[PDB]
RNA sequence: AACUAUUCCAAAAGUUAAACAACUAACUUAACAUGGACUAGCAAUUUCGGUUGGGGUGACC
RNA sequence: CUCGCACACGCUUACAUCAGUAACUAAUAAUAUACUGAUAAUUAACAACCAAUAAACCAAAACAACACUAAAACGUUUAUUAA
RNA sequence: ACGAGCUACCCAUGAGCAGUUUAAAAGAACCAACUCAUCUAUGUGGCAAAAUAGUGAGAAGACUUGUAGGUAGAGGUGAAAA
RNA sequence: ACCAAAGCUAGCUCAACAUACUAAACAAAUACAAAAAUACACCAAAAUAAAAUAAAACAUUCACCUAACAUUAAAGUAUAGGAGAUAGAAAUUUUUAUCCUGACGCUAUAGAGAUAGUACCGUAAGGGAAAGAUGAAAGAAUAAAAUAAAAGUAAAAAAAAGCAAA
């Protein structure tokens, strides 16, 4: 994604009038790159033991090529959400009891 | 000489007329209001008043949205809201230097997505930035499900919708026929968005769609001159019986 | 100079005159000297001073500025504090 | 059926007899009713084209009453 | 407008099909190659490449054609030799010495003892010695005949190494192959092509062949004698 | 500059050009090449005995018009099944399921002429 | 500039060791194909200061 | 004195019969294939329109015996259905 | 936007080339039809917005020619004469 | 005395209102080579307006320029600009119904191109005309009535010598 910017400033209208758009605002500027961030990464819960990142019941962060392409597809894993947080919060509570 | 009602307003006053008149109101009033699509490509400021650096003096300040380009290939999948720049730029951003067009176009991918609800692996061109806003809603059927129609932009995306939004009014069994288990289950996590039958089937739809439907719905043979003056006559001979 | 703007019908006011002079009231035009920042080390004391002077425009000069210039840019201004304040006015002219 | 044809008029189509259904059709599926985008522009100026002889047909009988009323003003 | 290419034909015939040539206009009319239009009228002659080819699916075992005809084609500088075994015939292209009522044998068996080379013998390239020459050469197997088609031409099996043979094609560059690749075995056809001599400008228009342009150009940068190292093997070897 | 504004008729063109004056197809070309006519698409005309009937191509002068009423499906109605349906009604024996013996017609892909889409000429 | 080819960095898909020494990196790339650069091709936009015993050359400003 | 008759393409009644021509067309008259009016007319055997799918056929047109090179337009039969 | 019914070059599909000379239908020879347009004189608001009269060049070929189709202006086409 | 001259109508123009906005006419035929009743398919699509021009040249720039938000002001102000030519807001303010619709608009070289998008000119897109005048009655044409005034001619050729007159 590319963020882009106006070279020449608009002027205002303010009561919920739509701005008057000339030519020259479309000259852009390339302020970003999104693409070339730093990328993220990305925070599972694993419903299952994976070989080197870990065990069934574990909040691991991968990066995600990894997430998407891998373990998600393959049940392997879920995402970090608070509903889903919850069901190993309990299971969590009702491993160590037994 | 001159209209009578501005030409802007040619388009609305369609809508008033005719068999546009006959279609269901919520529908109508989800095409009337037009909400803001979310930033993409440019990226917004705040703040409503903002302090002119040279000036040094309180200055009012609005968001002037980028027009951006949807080639109709982009209806087909789902690129996250996002399409192609068209514009100008300097070169070497020095603005005394020459004025070039140029078109900023998003990458494309090509990924299968499994829908739960509808229990299927469709193979779409996304976006990262689709990708991305999956990632962020925790699910694909969330993401479908939890966002606007101006924000998705593809009829695709409406359709996906209108799809599981009526698997979920209606509860269908052809879900996971052999487990009702998984299909409780999965009906579950999504009751939030549940939305009664009337309004699940026209959510996802063109004008067009929307009054071809609505014609189809109208469709009717004209009744007989034979049976209505069959009624007219029952009604006058039950009325000469009763009077005496 | 426009005459009659385009969307006002009005007419416009050329900024890069309200940049560099200053009009006072009596229609007297003031200005600064040219080049009085200009290699100043190759200059006598006295050239120097000639020119950091503020200077008055003859009469054509005057009349060209105004007509380059709205109305609103003639209007008796009160600033607090104004140093030009003292000058707006004309005395003692015999004419 | 009413019909839209490719010059944006509203148009009453008559049908025609066929051996065949009208996904089979060949001559047929070639016809086009429905109208582009440009086609609008042009429905606009037959409106105005409309309006404008109408709307000058009106003004004249109008003056020709003025005309009679001086010409023969027996009221 | 658009025009359609007069190349379908799907069923193979032995019979000649007629042609239409476009003097280098692509399918949108504009010129795209100059220099090109008005020979002689054309029949094309469907020439089977596949020198391996078993009649019925049911006896894959190699087997043996008998050579009826050898003729001139119009559409190719070698000359053509009608084939036939079983109930099928098929044009193939003729080797040097090829002619009428003759024996040619069609094989993709190997075995470790290679195999005495007579001309229009086709075989995998495993299955020859390490001299021989070949023509009409497979580039993956099972694809058909790409390589040294043209009259007179004949390529060089150098090298057999891993399960694969190294030929030398008609330009000196080498080409790396597996062995598994069938090729027939001598010179192409009509040796004599390169010797001909068109007298006239004439008999070019009857190939049809239009004249260079009139337009001046200066030789650029381009031209002069470049001296190229021979560029590195092609493989179609696709390694693991 | 050719002829714009005069309509293009076969006697206009080439020689393949054969353009009918609207007269309506009586068959289709057979296997010798040679036309086939089909019994069925020739208008059979059916003409009634004129000879033991009187009227005549004009009205006397002193005969009388009428007060002019345009048959209406309503008047049409009232000659013909309301008679019936007001007899079996006053019986008692009226079926509202099965309009039939009055003369309705529930739909019309049975009959010879049927009136809707219109199978005959006149 | 676009376009057409080149080259490279990033994007995208991956792959390897559990790396080395003593008491995270590296490499991979089938066709598409994005963003930013590089080198060329093919090109795009625009201009021909004045004086001068006519202009030009020379001279001058 | 010698560009004739027909067909294709094109033109569209300018053709035919009777009548009229003061003036209109003819670069001028006489009068009329061309101006005007009225009334008629080219009749199918020629021409257009006038089947698909499989399958056997390597073998020029040239008075075609047989060949030349530049390698060549043009169909039979068999089967399956064809109002 | 519209134009390749002129013309440039193609694609399909038809059509012409008699006499004479030669083992020869050989981008040979003589010379018609046919195609060109050399030189001169007419003509110059002309018969003609490029013709007439004579005279010439080719005339089985890189030939002439009918019909239908193609390529479109930042382009096309070009045996380059912009 | 010829050629001629004179009409006052046809209609138009600009606004107002207004419902609401593709007129009228459709029997057949019309997207085969439109106006040709009748046979197994295909069907469809989008990419920023540009430049002339202004800057006394031209290279960034150049209002309006087929995108509804009017009006009184703020204001040609803040701002934006080879900081040049020029461009240019907003916050904030103001706006009392409906009827009184017409004309110091044209009158046939005008007003619509219009008697007509016709004739005609273009292969096509396209361009695009000119033209009317009797009276209550012409079912009052041995016809009756009011200008006889433009250039051009005729009635009536010219007679030494000259910007043609004074
Ligand atoms: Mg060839
Ligand atoms: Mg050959
Ligand atoms: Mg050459
Ligand atoms: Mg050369
Ligand atoms: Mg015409
Ligand atoms: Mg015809
Ligand atoms: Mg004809
Ligand atoms: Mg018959
Ligand atoms: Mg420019
Ligand atoms: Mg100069
Ligand atoms: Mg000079
Ligand atoms: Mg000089
Ligand atoms: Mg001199
Ligand atoms: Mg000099
Ligand atoms: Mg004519
Ligand atoms: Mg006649
Ligand atoms: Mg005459
Ligand atoms: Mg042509
Ligand atoms: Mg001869
Ligand atoms: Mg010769
Ligand atoms: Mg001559
Ligand atoms: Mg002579
Ligand atoms: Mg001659
Ligand atoms: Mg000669
Ligand atoms: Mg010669
Ligand atoms: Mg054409
Ligand atoms: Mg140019
Ligand atoms: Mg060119
Ligand atoms: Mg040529
Ligand atoms: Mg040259
Ligand atoms: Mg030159
Ligand atoms: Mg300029
Ligand atoms: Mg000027
Ligand atoms: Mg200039
Ligand atoms: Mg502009
Ligand atoms: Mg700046
Ligand atoms: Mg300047
Ligand atoms: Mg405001
Ligand atoms: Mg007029
Ligand atoms: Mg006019
Ligand atoms: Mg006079
Ligand atoms: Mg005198």
């Amino acid at each position: 994604t590319v963020i882009v910017e106006r070279w020449w400033k608009v002027p205002l209208a303010g009561e919920g009038r739509k701005p008057r758009l000339h030519r020259r605002h479309r000259v852009y500027k390339l302020v970003e790159d999104t693409k070339h961030r730093p990328k993220d990464n990305l925070e599972l819960v694993l419903t299952q033991s994976v070989e080197e990142l870990g065990v069934r019941g574990d909040l691991v962060s991968v990066k995600k090529s990894v997430g998407r392409n891998r373990l998600l597809p393959q049940g392997l894993a879920v995402y970090a959400s608070p509903e889903n947080k919850k069901l190993f919060e309990e299971e969590k509570l009702l491993r160590q009891e037994g | 000489p001159l209209h009578k009602v501005p030409v802007g307003l040619w388009k609305q006053l369609r809508l008033w007329e005719g068999i546009y008149s006959r279609l269901p109101r919520h529908y109508l009033r989800s095409l009337e209001e037009a909400r803001t699509p979310t930033p993409v490509h440019y990226r917004p400021h705040g703040a409503k008043f903002k302090i002119n650096p040279k000036n040094w003096q309180r200055e009012r300040v609005e968001d002037v949205p980028i027009p951006v380009h949807y080639p109709p290939e982009s209806q087909l999948g789902l690129w996250g809201g996002e399409g192609w720049v068209l514009g100008h730029r300097y070169v070497n951003n020095d603005k005394l230097s020459k004025r070039v067009r140029k078109v900023w176009k998003p990458q494309l991918f090509q990924r299968e997505l499994y829908s739960e609800i509808l229990d299927k692996r469709f193979t779409v061109t996304v976006t990262m930035r689709t990708l991305d806003l999956i990632d962020q809603a925790c699910g694909f059927d969330f993401y479908i499900l939890k966002t606007p129609k101006e924000d998705l932009c593809s009829k695709f995306g409406m359709d996906l919708k209108r799809g599981m939004l009526l698997r979920l009014a209606r509860q269908d069994p052809q879900l996971h026929p052999d487990d009702p288990a998984r299909r409780a289950a999965i009906y579950d996590r999504y009751k939030a968005f549940v939305i009664p039958e009337a309004e699940a089937e026209w959510v996802g739809l063109t004008l067009d769609e929307a009054v071809e439907k609505q014609r189809l719905l109208e469709e009717k043979d004209p009744i007989p001159l034979f049976k209505i003056f069959v009624e007219e006559l029952l009604g006058q001979l039950q009325q000469q019986a009763l009077s005496e | 100079v426009t005459y009659f703007s385009s969307r006002k019908g009005k007419r416009k006011t050329v900024k890069a005159v309200i940049y560099r002079f200053l009009r006072l009231h009596s229609g007297l035009w003031l200005r600064r000297k040219a080049g009085y920042k200009k290699k100043l080390w190759k200059k006598t004391a006295a050239r120097k001073r000639r020119l950091r002077e503020f200077v008055f425009c003859n009469k054509t000069q005057s009349k060209l500025l105004d007509k380059m210039t709205t109305s609103f840019w003639k209007r008796r201004n009160w600033y607090a504090d104004d140093p030009y304040q003292k000058y707006q006015d004309r005395t003692n002219l015999k004419v | 059926a009413w019909r839209r044809d490719i010059f944006g008029r509203i148009i009453w189509h008559k049908f025609k007899q066929w051996p065949i259904p009208w996904y089979l059709n060949k001559k047929y599926n070639r016809k086009r009713f429905f109208a582009m985008p440009y086609v609008e522009r042009f429905v606009r100026m037959r409106i105005e084209k409309q309006a404008r002889i109408k709307a000058r047909k009106r003004s004249l009988e109008r003056k020709k009453e003025k005309f009679l009323q001086e010409k023969f003003p027996h009221l | 407008a658009t025009s359609v290419s007069w190349k379908s034909r799907t069923k193979y015939t032995v019979m000649p099909v007629k042609m239409r040539k476009s003097g280098g206009r692509n399918h949108t009319g504009q010129i795209q190659v100059h220099g090109i239009g008005g020979g002689h009228k054309q029949r094309y002659r469907m020439i089977d490449f596949l020198r391996f080819r078993p009649e019925h699916e049911s006896k894959p075992g190699p087997f043996e054609e008998k050579v009826i005809a050898v003729r001139y084609d119009p559409c190719r500088s070698a000359d053509i030799a009608l084939v036939a075994g079983g109930n099928r015939k098929r044009w193939i292209i003729a080797t040097e010495n090829m002619k009428a009522g003759d024996t040619v044998l069609n094989s993709d068996h190997i075995g470790r003892m290679a195999v005495a080379a007579r001309e229009g013998d086709a075989h995998p390239l495993g299955a020859l010695p390490v001299g021989t020459l070949i023509n009409n050469v497979e580039s993956e197997p099972g694809r058909g005949a790409q390589y040294i088609r043209a009259a007179g031409t004949c390529g060089v099996l150098l090298r057999k190494v891993n399960g694969t043979a190294i030929i030398q094609l008609p330009s000196k560059r080498q080409m790396q192959v597996l062995e598994t690749c069938i090729a027939t075995v001598g010179r192409v056809s009509n040796v004599d092509h390169n010797k001909r001599v068109i007298g006239k400008a004439g008999r070019n228009r009857w190939l049809g062949k239009r004249p260079n342009s009139g337009l001046w150009q200066r030789k650029g940068g381009w031209a002069g004698r470049k001296i190229r190292p021979l560029p590195p093997m092609k493989s179609y070897v696709k390694l693991p | 500059g050719a002829d714009r504004m005069s309509k293009w008729t076969s006697k206009r063109g080439p020689r393949t050009f054969c353009k009918g004056r609207g007269a309506k197809g009586t068959g289709f070309h057979g296997r010798d090449g040679k036309f086939v006519q089909i019994k069925e698409m020739i208008p059979e005309l059916v003409v009634p005995e004129l000879a033991g009937f009187k009227l005549k191509p004009y009205v006397n002068y002193r005969a009388p018009e009428g007060t002019d009423t345009p048959l209406t499906a309503k008047q049409l109605f009232l000659e013909t099944a309301a008679p019936a349906i007001e007899k079996d009604f006053k019986a008692g024996t009226f079926d509202p399921e099965h309009l039939e013996k009055y003369g309705f017609e529930p739909t019309q892909e049975g009959k010879l002429f049927q009136l809707y889409p219109k199978n005959f000429p006149r």
